[PDB]
């Protein structure tokens, strides 16, 4: 059905042209992160504030998206490292999250 | 009525509320900020390692000034890693009766004063910041990149006719440094 | 000589709005990206 | 005298910070670049932490501070120049 090939055979939003396509482009490439401009947030929320489970679950569940080759390109931990830790986590520290490159 | 024609480019304000995309969006706006999920990256090319103590001081100056920027907060870079600046870094740290120089200190680290940088190169041999070191500047050091965040929405008009002053401020920021002639790129959903 | 441009003067107008629009249409092709 | 020379340095830098402006040159800045060996590292003067301060804020122009002591108006190596940027 015309759907069917619709969705097969879609489109990227942004022309290759635009400056921002080859700015994301450029940016991976450097940084050796994937080619593309498409990116997702996992955000982790709790009742009470993030400890040492939800950073044991947190490493955990980065181990397995880094394992996903073919779907996951990269992703930015920056709460699994002390230094950066606290701009990944709110000002409550009530919830967390990492960029992860698709 | 025609001269009176706004549009919107947030996509998230013409779908449902119920949508799980939509529930993580409201699950992140309690905590943080509505325009914390869609940051910018502004990436400055230089021809030579940018890993010394004189370069980090102009990597301070692209952060400070595109911090200053009207509608931007957090801004995230090295010499910046949680969009607050490193500690033991300000004015009273680079001058070192000592309890008086040490309340100094402590008084320009409760407010992130952000009048003075160094960063001694001991900082680059040490272990404990390689892994920060790699998150923000190229494998070869010749490139360096900024997380910057909106204020309020971040696909509206202001949001969008920020990314030319958010350009135009590092622009200006490296004119008359060593990195001037830098290739900038800017990335994003804005 | 007028007896016979008058005569093909639809297909002369056509020429001209079609040479018109497409110069202004590869002009306005050339904007984005720079 | 060292006092209004920081006024001076003040015009400079507020000149150069307009947006299609580059290579301001005064006296304060004799090149378009700041002149070394007057950043914070040499107000301030284990000495080859500060050398290393010193001498990191020379290789980027920081220009964040700015003194030039008052013995640089009898320096012969100076009026030169001074006659060029200040009136007789």
């Amino acid at each position: 059905q015309l759907e069917t090939v619709g969705q097969i055979q879609a489109v990227s939003m942004s022309p290759d042209a635009a400056p921002s396509m080859i700015s994301m482009k450029h940016i991976g490439k450097v940084f050796e992160e994937g080619d593309s401009d498409s990116a997702a947030m996992i955000v982790l929320e709790g009742q009470r504030p993030l400890g040492d489970a939800a950073h044991a679950f947190y490493d955990q569940m980065i181990g397995r998206l880094q394992a996903d080759t073919t779907h996951v390109q990269s992703l930015q931990d920056f709460w699994g490292d002390p230094l950066t830790a606290t701009g990944a986590q709110s000002s409550d520290g009530k919830a967390a999250y990492v960029q992860v490159k698709l | 009525t025609l001269p009176g024609y706004r549009t919107n480019y947030n996509d998230r304000n013409y779908l449902p509320a119920d949508l799980p995309a939509n529930e993580g969006y409201a699950a992140a706006e309690r905590h943080f900020s509505q325009a914390r999920m869609n940051p910018e990256v502004l990436m400055v090319e230089s021809d030579h390692d940018m890993r010394n103590s004189a370069d980090f001081l102009v990597i301070n100056k692209i952060a400070k000034a595109i911090f200053a920027v009207e509608g931007i907060s957090r801004v995230q870079a090295i010499t910046r890693p949680d969009g607050k600046p490193i500690e033991h870094t300000s004015i009273p740290f680079l001058i070192s009766m000592q309890e008086d120089s040490a309340a100094m200190g402590e008084a320009f680290d409760a407010s992130r004063n952000d009048d003075s940088f160094y960063l001694p190169p001991e900082v680059f041999d040490n272990p404990d910041f390689q892994r920060g070191l790699e998150q923000f500047l190229s494998p070869d050091g010749h490139a360096v990149r900024f997380i910057i965040s909106h204020e309020g929405d971040p696909m509206s008009q202001a949001g969008i006719a920020r990314i030319a002053k958010i350009k135009t401020a590092a622009k200006e920021a490296i004119k008359g440094t060593p990195l001037e002639g830098s290739a900038i790129y800017l990335g994003g959903t804005a | 000589m007028i007896g016979t441009l008058k005569r093909a003067w639809i297909p002369l107008l056509i020429l001209v709005v079609v040479a018109i629009a497409g110069f202004t249409v590869q002009r306005i092709r050339t904007f984005f990206g720079s």
